[PDB]
RNA sequence: UUGUAAUUGGAAUGAGUACAAUGUAAAUACCUUAACGAGGAACAAUUGGAGGGCAAGUCUGGUGCCAGCAGCCG
C-alpha cells in the first residue's frame, strides 16, 4: 500500500491556494509518479485534479519514502 | 593424553620436592602425603619401591596460580621440604595440599581463610594431613590469631583483594623471619581494573619496597592465567 | 639453571600496547635544567607535547643526586619537591640514577623516560617499546610514542 | 648594554640597522636581487631542451656500464655541451642522433639525466606504451 | 580497428604529419551516457598515439 | 543472614529475566534444579538463577554449595511462578541455568547481567 | 560569481610516518578494525587531535570562565553522545585521555560485528557496503558512519535485504530458477 | 571486422607481475595481520582459551634448568 | 598446525545494460526500480624501491679449478 501524509500545509489565499510538504510512503514500490499523487490529493482535498500541483519529488537513499 | 594405566618416568625438578613425571606428555608432580586418595579429583602415580606402593599426585598449573608459576620457570621458590609456610587465602585444598606435599612431614602450612563454607573442607583436607594448620580468619588482621603461628620461612598470600599488599605487609611484619620468603599472587582486575595490568603491577611492587620487602623476581603467567603474575621478594628487616 | 628473561606482555613487536594515558613518566636529574634553562614548567610541557595527564615521578636515586648539587641548583631542588611531584621509593644500594632508571624500566614496561643524556638515551632506545622524551628547542619532545 | 640601543624609543635606529644588516646574508641579496637562479643548472628552468651530439659509450665492451649509459646533449638554450644519463642501454637504443631530448637535474661530473625524448617519456618507450614519433 | 594503427605506427615511423580524429556514427548509441563514456574512452585513446 | 542471599530488588530482576526468556528461545535455558545441578558438574553454565520463595528453601541450596566450588555466579529471585513465567514453561521453576557459548547471539547481555550478580556477590 | 563553498581536509600526515613502532601501531588498528589503508587511520588520529587540542585549551582557562564552562560542556555532551566517553568520566581532563581506539569501536563496522550480525570485520565490511545493515528505519552503507547510543540498539538487517525478510538476491532465484527447469 | 585486442585497448605494455592481493588493500592488510598473529604466537606465549576439558599435561615438555622470568638488580 | 590452489559448494552485491517513474525550462546525472549483469569473479589497480637464482652463453684481469663486470643473446 501507498500512503500519503501532507505537512507543513499553509493557507495562502494571497495566491488563493494552499501549500505543503508531502511524503509518500511506498513500501515494495519504486516510487509513485507525479499522477497518482496528483489523484490522491485530489480526492483528499476534494478540489479538481487540474487544481493540484506536485514537483520537486526526491526518494532518500535506501529507497521506501 | 595422559590416561589411566600410561606407564610414566618419575623424576626430579630442580626445586626440592617438586617432581617430573616423563611421557609422551610431562607431568610436574608431588609425593602424596595422604597415599591412597585424590584431595580435588586430580590423576594419581603409584610406583612400586622396595615392596612399598609409593604414590604420587599431578599438579595442576590451570587449578593453581603457583603451579602456572614453576610451570614458567620461577628461579627461587622458598617453599621447601622442612620449612614453615603462611598460607593466605587458602579457600581449600587444591593449592594448600600439594604445598604440604612439598613441606613434607617436617614442616608445617598454616592456612588462612575467611569465607565460612570453603573453610569447611579446609579443615576436612587438614584431618588427613597432620601438618595443615588452618586458621578460619580474616588475613586483614594478623592480631587475631597472632596466638596459632610463631615464625615463618615464608610468607604466601594468594588473597584476591584491592588491599592485599597492606595484609602481606602485616602478616610479613609479625611471623615472617629476617630473609624470609615472600611470594604473592596478583590479579589486577581485582585492584585496578581501570588502568593495564602492566601499571598495576609496578604499583604493587612499590608498596612492596614500602614494606621492606625487596624483590627478588617476577613472572607471567601465561598461557595458563591472564594478567597474573607472581612477585618474589626477600624481607629486609633491617 | 639457564635464564631467558621473558619479553613484557605489553609489547607487539616494537609498539607498547600499555602505555596509554594518563602517562607515567619518569624525570632525570638532567631534564630539570633543560626545563628551568628554557623556562618550560615540567607538568604542562609534557601535556602540551603529549597531549594528555601526566604523572611526573622522581625516584629516591634520581633525587639523591639532586641535593648533593648543592646551593647552586636549589631552584631544582624545590621544583623536584613540587607536591604534584611523587616520589618513588628504591630498594638497591647504588645511588647512580642512570642505573636505576634503565633497572626499572626494564622491570615494567610503563614508564616514559625523560632525560637529555644522549649515554642513557641511547640505552633507553635499545630496549624496545620504551618512549623516550627530552627537550630540546623551546618544548618537550616524544620520540616513540604513536599516539601523538 | 649589548652594544645595541634599548630606549624605548629606539625602535628607527633598530629598523634602520637590521634593514642594512640584513643584506649581509647571500639568501636575502639573491632573492631581492634575482639571482638566485645562476646557480641553477639550468638557470632557472627545472627542465632543458638539448640536441643529441654522440653516444660516447656506444663502443664501450661491458654491457650496461656507466660509461655506455652517458649521451653528450647540446643545450639549446645557449649553445653549451653538455652529458646525461639514460636509465639504460635498452633506453639508449631509442636515443639517435639530432633528436630533441629533455633534461633533468640527477661518474662524477655528470649532473643530468633523460626524461623525454622527441617529446615522449623515455620511461613510456622502455615500459612499451608508447612508439617515438619521427 | 586495425587499420586505423597499423596506419598511425606507419605514420610515426616515417615521419608524423598532421593527425585528426573523427568519430563517426555515433547516432547508433541508444543512450547519452554510454555515448559520452564511448567519446572519453575514445579520446584518450587517441591522445596516446597522436 | 537468611539463607537466601544475595536476593536480587525489583529492577536487577527483570534484566535477569529478560536474559531468561532470550535463552528460552535460543535453547540456551536450563530449567529446574536438577538440570542446573547437572551442568555445574559439566561446567557449562554461565550463572544459576534461583527463587526465593521456594517451599521449602533448602531442596535448592545444594546449588550454592555446588557454585562459588565452581566459581559461578548466582541470584535469588522473590518469586518462582515469574521466573517459570519467564521460562516458557507452563510450570513454576524454581530454578534454572544459563549454558555457557561464546557464540550465541545474546551474549552480551548475558555478560552484562553476570557482571552485575558478581557485583551483588 | 557565486559565493565559495568552503571545504577542508579530514586528516593530516604525521609528524614522522617511518617509526617502527608507529607502523606496527597501523598494523594493529588496521588488522583490528579491518581498516583498508592508512588515511582512516589517519583521520581518526587528525579529529582526536582536535579534540583534544581543543580540550587542552579549555582547561588552560580558569575554572568558572563562561567560555570555558559553555564550550567544555558542549565537548562532553558531544562526546558522551557519540559514545567515546562514558557517563561517568564528564571531565575535560578524561577527553585528554581518550584514545584511537574509542572511535574507533564506534564505527558502524566494529559495531555489527560485535552485534553478532557478521561473523567477521570483514564480513561486517562486506555486509555493510552491500546496503544489508540498517540503523532505526534507514539502510547505511558506510564503514566509517559513527553509532549513537540511542542508534546502537536499532541496528538491523534492511527490509529490503534478503536476509531482512526480502525475496533472495539474484544468484539464489537464479539457482531456483535452473533447478526447476 | 578487425577489432582492436586487450593488449592493444589498455595499453598495459610491459609490466612486473604482480599478486592479487594488490588489488585489495584490505585483503592484503588481514593477511598481514594474521601472519603477525601467527609469528607472535612463536614469540611468546599468548593465551588460547585456557583449559579446554582434562588437563592432559604439558604437549611440549618441561625444561628444569631453563627460567623466563626477569630479575631484578 | 603453518603455507599454497587457473581445486571445489551455494549465498550476497554494484560497475555496466535497461522497462518505467522521479528529477529538469527541456535534457543528462543522482536517489529509486521491473528484467539482465561474477570463479581467472578475463567485470584482468597502479606507481616506485630492494634483493636473488639459473647456461655446453658473452666480455675483462690474473700467484692454477678463481674474481669483476654483467647475463631478453644458449
Ligand atoms: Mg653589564
Ligand atoms: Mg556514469
Ligand atoms: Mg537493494
Ligand atoms: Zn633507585
Amino acid at each position: 500500500a501507498v500512503t500519503i501524509r501532507t505537512r507543513k500545509v499553509i493557507s495562502n489565499p494571497l495566491l488563493a491556494r494552499k501549500q505543503f510538504v508531502v511524503d509518500v510512503l511506498h513500501p515494495n514500490r519504486a516510487n509513485v509518479s507525479k499522477d497518482e499523487l496528483r489523484e490522491k490529493l485530489a480526492e483528499v482535498y476534494k478540489a479538481e485534479k487540474d487544481a493540484v500541483s506536485v514537483f520537486g519529488f526526491r526518494t532518500q537513499f535506501g529507497g521506501g519514502k | 593424553g595422559a590416561r589411566g594405566g600410561a606407564k610414566v618416568v618419575i623424576e626430579p625438578h630442580r626445586h626440592a620436592g617438586v617432581y617430573i613425571a616423563r611421557g609422551k606428555e610431562d607431568l610436574l608432580v608431588t609425593k602424596n602425603m595422604a597415599p591412597g586418595e585424590s584431595v580435588y579429583g586430580e590423576k594419581r602415580i603409584s610406583v612400586e619401591e622396595p615392596p612399598t606402593k609409593v604414590e604420587y599426585r599431578v599438579w595442576n598449573p590451570f587449578r593453581s596460580k603457583l603451579a602456572a608459576g614453576i610451570m614458567g620457570g620461577l628461579d627461587e621458590l622458598f617453599i621447601a621440604p622442612g620449612k614453615k609456610v603462611l598460607y593466605l587465602g587458602a579457600a581449600s585444598g587444591t593449592s594448600v595440599s600439594h604445598v604440604s606435599d612439598v613441606v613434607g612431614p617436617e614442616g608445617v602450612v598454616y592456612a588462612v581463610e575467611f569465607s565460612h563454607r570453603p573453610g569447611r573442607e579446609l579443615i576436612s583436607m587438614a584431618k588427613k594431613r597432620p601438618n595443615i594448620i588452618p586458621i578460619i580468619e580474616d588475613a586483614r588482621h594478623p592480631q587475631k590469631y597472632r596466638m596459632l603461628i610463631g615464625m615463618v620461612d615464608c610468607v604466601f598470600a594468594d588473597v584476591a583483594q584491592p588491599d592485599q599488599a597492606r595484609i602481606i605487609a602485616l602478616n610479613s611484619h609479625m611471623f615472617l623471619k629476617d630473609q624470609g620468603g615472600v611470594v604473592i599472587s596478583i590479579k589486577a582486575n581485582c585492584i585496578d581494573s581501570t588502568v593495564d595490568a602492566e601499571t598495576v603491577f609496578a604499583r604493587e611492587v612499590q608498596k612492596l619496597r614500602e614494606e621492606r620487602i625487596k624483590p627478588l623476581e617476577q613472572l607471567t603467567l601465561e598461557p595458563y592465567e591472564r594478567d597474573h603474575c607472581i612477585v618474589v621478594g626477600r624481607y629486609m628487616r633491617s | 639453571t639457564r635464564n631467558i628473561p621473558q619479553v613484557s606482555s605489553a609489547l607487539f613487536f616494537q609498539y607498547n600496547q600499555a602505555i596509554k594515558p594518563p602517562y607515567q613518566v619518569l624525570i632525570d636529574t638532567n631534564f630539570i635544567n633543560f626545563s628551568i634553562q628554557k623556562k618550560v614548567d615540567i607538568v604542562r610541557g609534557m601535556m602540551d607535547c603529549l597531549l594528555a595527564k601526566c604523572n611526573p615521578l622522581i625516584t629516591d636515586c634520581v633525587m639523591a643526586e639532586l641535593e648533593k648539587l648543592g646551593p647552586k641548583y636549589r631552584i631544582a631542588l624545590k621544583l623536584a619537591r613540587d607536591p604534584r611531584i611523587k616520589r618513588l621509593s628504591c630498594s638497591h644500594k647504588g645511588t647512580y640514577a642512570d642505573d636505576c632508571l634503565v633497572h626499572r624500566v626494564l622491570q615494567h614496561k610503563c614508564y616514559i623516560v625523560a632525560t637529555n643524556d644522549a649515554g642513557l638515551k641511547q640505552r633507553i632506545r635499545k630496549i624496545p617499546g620504551i618512549p623516550l622524551m627530552s627537550v630540546g628547542g623551546h618544548a618537550y619532545v616524544i620520540e616513540k610514542l604513536p599516539d601523538v | 648594554g649589548k652594544g645595541k640601543p634599548r630606549g624605548l624609543n629606539s625602535a628607527r635606529k633598530l629598523r634602520v640597522h637590521r634593514r642594512n644588516n640584513r643584506w649581509a646574508e647571500n639568501n636575502y641579496k639573491k632573492r631581492l636581487l634575482g639571482t638566485a637562479f645562476k646557480s641553477s643548472p639550468f638557470g632557472g628552468s627545472s627542465h632543458a631542451k638539448g640536441i643529441v651530439l654522440e653516444k660516447l659509450g656506444i663502443e664501450s665492451k661491458q654491457p650496461n656500464s656507466a660509461i655506455r649509459k652517458c649521451v653528450r646533449v647540446q643545450l639549446i638554450k645557449n649553445g653549451k655541451k653538455v652529458t646525461a644519463f639514460v636509465p639504460n642501454d635498452g633506453c639508449l637504443n631509442f636515443v639517435d642522433e639530432n633528436d630533441e631530448v629533455l633534461l633533468a637535474g640527477f661518474i662524477p661530473g655528470v649532473r643530468f639525466k633523460v626524461v623525454k625524448v622527441s617529446g615522449v617519456s623515455l620511461l613510456a618507450l622502455w615500459k612499451e606504451k608508447k612508439e617515438k614519433p619521427r | 580497428e586495425m587499420e586505423t594503427m597499423e596506419f598511425l605506427n606507419i605514420a610515426q615511423h616515417h615521419g608524423m604529419p598532421r593527425v585528426l580524429g573523427v568519430a563517426t556514427h555515433l547516432d547508433l548509441f541508444k543512450s547519452q551516457s554510454t555515448l559520452r563514456a564511448s567519446k572519453k574512452r575514445l579520446k584518450h585513446r587517441f591522445w596516446t598515439e597522436v | 543472614n537468611p539463607k537466601a542471599f544475595p536476593l536480587a530488588d525489583a529492577a536487577l530482576t527483570q534484566q535477569i529475566l529478560d536474559v531468561v526468556q532470550q535463552a528460552a528461545n535460543l535453547r540456551q535455558l536450563k530449567k529446574g534444579a536438577n538440570e542446573a545441578t547437572k551442568t555445574l558438574n559439566r561446567g557449562i553454565s554461565e550463572f544459576i538463577i534461583m527463587a526465593a520463595d521456594c517451599e521449602p528453601i533448602e531442596i535448592l541450596l545444594h546449588l550454592p554449595l555446588l557454585c562459588e566450588d565452581k566459581n559461578v555466579p548466582y541470584v535469588f529471585v522473590p518469586s518462582r511462578v515469574a521466573l517459570g513465567r519467564a521460562c516458557g514453561v507452563s510450570r513454576p521453576v524454581i530454578a534454572a541455568s544459563i549454558t555457557t557459548n561464546d557464540a550465541s547471539a545474546i551474549k552480551t547481555q548475558i555478560y552484562a547481567v553476570k557482571d552485575k550478580i558478581e557485583t551483588l556477590l | 560569481p557565486r559565493a565559495p563553498r568552503t571545504y577542508s581536509k579530514t586528516y593530516s600526515t604525521p609528524k614522522r610516518p617511518y617509526e617502527s613502532s608507529r607502523l606496527d601501531a597501523e598494523l594493529k588498528l588496521a588488522g583490528e578494525f579491518g581498516l583498508k589503508n592508512k588515511k582512516e587511520i589517519y583521520r581518526i588520529s587528525f579529529q582526536l587531535s582536535k579534540i583534544r587540542r581543543a580540550a587542552r585549551d579549555l582547561l588552560t582557562r580558569d575554572e568558572k570562565d563562561p567560555k570555558r564552562l559553555f564550550e567544555g560542556n558542549a565537548l562532553i555532551r558531544r562526546l558522551v553522545r557519540v559514545g567515546v566517553l562514558s557517563e561517568d568520566k564528564k571531565k575535560l581532563d578524561y577527553v585528554l585521555a581518550l584514545k584511537v581506539e574509542d572511535f574507533l569501536e564506534r564505527r558502524l563496522q566494529t559495531q555489527v560485528y560485535k552485534l553478532g550480525l557478521a561473523k567477521s570485520v570483514h564480513h561486517a565490511r562486506v555486509l555493510i557496503t552491500q546496503r544489508h545493515i540498517a540503523v532505526g528505519k534507514q539502510i547505511v552503507n558506510i564503514p566509517s558512519f559513527m553509532v549513537r547510543l540511542d542508534s546502537e540498539k536499532h541496528i538491523d538487517f534492511a527490509p529490503t535485504s534478503p536476509f531482512g525478510g526480502a525475496r533472495p538476491g539474484r544468484v539464489a532465484r537464479r539457482n531456483a530458477a535452473r533447478k526447476a527447469e | 571486422k578487425r577489432a582492436i585486442n586487450y593488449q592493444i585497448l589498455k595499453n598495459k605494455g610491459l609490466t612486473p607481475k604482480r599478486n592479487k592481493d594488490n588489488r585489495n588493500s584490505r585483503v592484503k592488510k588481514r593477511k598481514k595481520y594474521q601472519k603477525a598473529q601467527k609469528k607472535l604466537k612463536s614469540v611468546r606465549a599468548v593465551y588460547s582459551g585456557g583449559q579446554s576439558g582434562v588437563y592432559e599435561g604439558e604437549k611440549t615438555g618441561i625444561k628444569k634448568g631453563l627460567t623466563r622470568s626477569v630479575k631484578f638488580k
